[PDB]
């Protein structure tokens, strides 16, 4: 089949993001650049990824993360932009 | 290598304390 199975976190990891980015726009508020990327890059991840578990755990890790730590909210900012090009439109490693 | 600045690429513009 694919993976798991016909599973769908489409629908997690979209809200997912921005639950980040929402928070992005508190804290890099004075840099809005930083949001748009993100969701650039979520757009040009390939819509696999972006609707697998996996990318779940990293959402629901990095976000929170920032979330508690906001002095490295750009870290998993950087992770979390990684994340969709690393595994997604570029996923010959996996 | 690098085919993609990964997380400079923010750094290139912003970034907080590190």
């Amino acid at each position: 089949g694919s993976h798991m199975g016909k599973k769908c976190y489409k629908l997690e990891n979209e809200k997912l993001f921005e639950e980040f980015l929402e928070l992005c726009k508190m804290q890099t508020a004075d840099h809005p650049e930083v949001v748009p990327f993100l969701y650039n890059r979520q757009q040009r991840a390939h819509s696999l990824f972006l609707a697998s578990a996996e990318f779940c755990n990293i959402l629901s890790r990095v976000l929170s993360r920032a979330r508690s730590r906001p002095a490295k909210l750009y870290v998993y900012i950087n992770e979390l932009c990684t994340v969709l090009k690393a595994h997604s439109a570029k996923k010959k490693l996996n | 290598g690098s085919q993609e600045d990964s997380d400079s690429e923010l750094e290139q513009y912003f970034t907080a304390r590190w």
